[PDB]
């Protein structure tokens, strides 16, 4: 398709692959999986984290 | 006389220390209190055994 550029309003130079893809949303959400320690909990046996 | 020969260091041990008649027992912290201990239990059964 024929894309006009949205930041300059200036058309673009080459066409542009315009459809329909599925997508599908993976578990894996960053906030799930942040993490951060400073100090904190340690094992008995070993006085390591 | 003929103990360095044998090349054990007459400093650090004898030939009389390799069998041995007693035993160390390691301090707690070596072995803390909680699952539930077992390697207590297995001093248990040494002691259980003498």
């Amino acid at each position: 398709d024929y894309v006009t550029s949205g930041i300059t309003g200036e058309p673009l130079e080459a066409y542009i692959y315009f459809g329909p893809v599925y997508y599908q949303k993976l578990k894996h959400m960053v906030l799930d999986k942040m993490h951060a320690r400073a100090r904190g909990p340690r094992a008995v046996l070993t006085r390591q984290p | 006389e003929d103990v360095p020969l044998l090349l054990m260091n007459p400093e650090a041990g004898k030939p009389s220390d390799l069998i041995l008649t007693r035993l160390l027992v390691p301090p707690l912290c070596i072995r803390p209190s909680v699952n539930e201990d077992d390697l207590t239990m297995k001093l248990t059964e040494i002691i259980f055994l003498n």
